[PDB]
């Protein structure tokens, strides 16, 4: 009866506020609403405040709204999922002390171009971080500290030209990394540390094919099975990998995963595996 | 695993998969006996015949896994190395004598419907259940044939194997190689007048050989996965490590330090 | 001094917890008994 839908299964609720010119929340939804979508409205400002009641609310969808303010007031201490992609932020805004039960976080397609300092601070139980159309260009040491649980973290489409050394410290649980399209030249040392990293996308990047690109260059031939090349949703990253999609100067023919260092230093350090042959035959 | 079939999901939850990290291959298997200990064959860490010696940086362990190559979302858990401990008399040399190794994770590990722990045989469970005749339980994902020659099929499984193998008596096991056999080991296998087949195979080792107790209805760990000639050849069987008669020097280095 | 799991060892979650049995764990039961 309201203005949105309200329906069910279990015990939640869900209310859909989708495309219905509105520039604050309908009042007065079901008071045991847990999924709430106000996507495509005209919430230039919003108010978390203004979700206070509702205590059972686990899941926002404040996307294509046009937000460019978002004021972080009340505390939804059952929030899980935020979704604020497509819209106009230019910076992020600090959930930490507000969404402590917030574990998908996605500020994908918006208008930041650098991260807060404690950024993250106070979302330490977070899984999922979508960052995925900025124009971010650095990233801030420890800026996933606060979040030792992160599973998988998007980066692709920003204008990153180097990545900190140590960002991926920690994460114990990150599988997916994505930072195709972007204009990265190279990768830090230790970059990728001791972690196994089922799924990476890092084509669609200026790889400047060096001496110090020697690293990144037997992580890519160990991990050639891991590398995968973005397509869309649904698609289910799992289809055929794909290592010869990372390549230098994002040059066609020139795979990085097939550089020799010819004149470098250390001729035993960087790459010195591929010292035995291997014939692999497994089935379906 | 040979002439074996493919594995229930979470029907050996203590399964443990010895990871190499660069380059990325599946050295092992191994068994989760606590939140942070695992057990597997020594010579799959140092074998000094075959230049092998593996270091903890140089492993990585995923447990709670069905499947050899897919990564398992939510299922498996990848676990670092804290410490490797050798049994100090493991004999490569000659037999592979004392064909143990404890590992001992960087971070305790946490159960779920994949992640459970299999228990050691005490004095009883040991003498009433290594009886010959009685049927044991192999589990790995090593190769399905012997790969090193011209043979048809698959060379490894897509999925955990599993097989049932029989305890073989020691004259029949030590008459059927001119490999010399200590105390600290047993054979397994059916016999060339028994019809069924089944036998662990190369990567197989460090896999656990268990058996349920009918008694407290509990699986114990018998044995490890440590070597044989051939794989399933007739009037050839499989050795594995005693567990319970090293039990002392596990007992040992498990309960050394404090925590 | 320690390690963590015992005396809940050797019960597997997806069986013995939920009374199920694997389809070849009897094949192991039955060779308890003499075979003559
Ligand atoms: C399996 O692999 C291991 C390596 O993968 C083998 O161990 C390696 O052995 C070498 C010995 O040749 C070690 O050499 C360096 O360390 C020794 C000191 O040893 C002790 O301290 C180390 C910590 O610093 C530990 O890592 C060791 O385990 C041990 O407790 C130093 O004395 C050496 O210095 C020498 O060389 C430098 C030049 O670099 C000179 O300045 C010195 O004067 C001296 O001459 C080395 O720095 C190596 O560290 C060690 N690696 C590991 C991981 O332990 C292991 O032996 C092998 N097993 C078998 C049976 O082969
Ligand atoms: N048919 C079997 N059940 N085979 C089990 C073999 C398991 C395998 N082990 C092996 O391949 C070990 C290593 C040394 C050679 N070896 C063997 O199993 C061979 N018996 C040769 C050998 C025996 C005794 C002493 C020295 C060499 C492994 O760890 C996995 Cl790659
Ligand atoms: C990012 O690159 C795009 C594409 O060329 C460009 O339009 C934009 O101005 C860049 N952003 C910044 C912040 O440099």
């Amino acid at each position: 009866h309201p203005i949105c839908e309200v329906s069910k299964v279990a015990s939640h609720l869900e209310v859909n506020c989708d495309k219905r010119n509105l520039t604050a929340l309908p009042p007065d939804l079901p008071k045991d609403t847990t999924i709430l979508h106000l996507s495509e409205n005209l919430l230039y400002t919003f108010s978390l405040a203004t979700l206070m009641p509702y205590t059972r609310l686990t899941q926002l969808n404040l996307d294509r709204a046009e937000l460019t303010k978002l004021q972080v007031d009340g505390t939804l201490p059952v929030l899980g999922t935020l979704d604020l992609s497509h819209n106009q932020l230019q910076s992020l805004p600090l959930l930490g002390q507000t969404l402590p039960a917030l574990t998908v976080l996605d500020v994908s397609f918006n208008r930041l171009t650098s991260l807060p300092l404690g950024a993250l601070r106070g979302l330490g139980e977070l899984q999922e971080l979508y960052l995925k159309g900025n124009e971010l260009k650095t990233l801030p040491p420890g800026l996933l500290t606060p979040t030792p649980k992160l599973e998988k973290l998007s980066l692709a489409n920003n204008n990153l030209t180097e990545l900190p050394a140590g960002l991926l410290n920690g994460l114990e649980n990150l599988d997916t990394l994505l930072l195709q399209e972007n204009s990265l030249y190279t990768i830090p040392k230790g970059f990728f540390g001791s972690h196994l990293l089922p799924f990476a996308f890092l084509h669609g990047n200026p790889w400047l094919c060096n001496c110090e690109i020697l690293y990144f260059r037997r992580w890519l031939q160990d991990n050639a099975e891991n590398v995968y090349v973005w397509k869309q949703g649904v698609d289910v990253k799992a289809m055929t990998s794909n290592v010869a999609s990372v390549q230098c100067d994002n040059s066609d023919k020139f795979p990085v995963y097939k550089y020799p260092g010819k004149g470098c230093p250390t001729l035993g350090d960087e790459g010195d595996t591929d010292l035995y042959d291997y014939y692999p035959e497994e089935d379906t | 695993i040979v002439e074996g079939s493919d594995a229930e999901i979470g029907m050996s939850p203590w399964q443990v998969m010895l990871f190499r990290k660069s380059p990325q291959e599946l050295l092992c298997g191994a068994s989760l006996i606590s939140d942070r200990w695992v057990l597997t064959a020594a010579h799959c860490l140092l074998y000094p015949p075959w230049d092998k010696n593996f270091t903890e940086n140089d492993l990585l362990v995923r447990i709670g896994k069905h499947s050899r190559t897919r990564y398992e979302r939510n299922i498996e858990k990848i676990s670092m190395l804290e410490k490797i401990y050798i049994h100090p008399r493991y004999n490569w040399r000659e037999n592979l004598d004392r064909d143990i190794a404890l590992m001992k994770l960087k971070k305790p590990v946490a159960f779920s419907d994949y992640i459970h722990p299999v228990c050691l045989p005490d004095r009883e469970t040991a003498a009433s259940l290594l009886q010959a005749g009685y049927k044991g339980r192999v589990t790995g994902w090593g190769n399905l044939k012997e790969t090193w020659t011209a043979n048809v099929g698959k060379g490894q499984p897509s999925v955990l194997q599993v097989v049932n193998l029989p305890i073989v008596e020691r004259p029949v096991c030590k008459d059927s190689t001119r490999i010399r056999i200590t105390d600290n080991m047993f054979c397994a296998g059916y016999k060339p007048d028994e019809g069924k087949r089944g036998d662990a195979c190369e990567g197989d080792s460090g896999g656990p050989f268990v058996m349920k107790s009918p008694f407290n209805n509990r699986w114990y760990q018998m044995g490890i996965v440590s070597w044989g000639e051939g794989c399933d050849r007739d009037g050839k069987y499989g050795f594995y490590t005693h567990v319970f008669r090293l039990k002392k020097w596990i007992q040992k280095v498990i309960d050394q330090f404090g925590e | 001094t320690f390690g963590s799991g015992e005396a809940d060892c050797g019960l597997r979650p997806l069986f013995e917890k939920k009374s199920l049995e694997d389809k070849t764990e009897r094949e192991l039961l039955e060779s308890y008994i003499d075979g003559r």
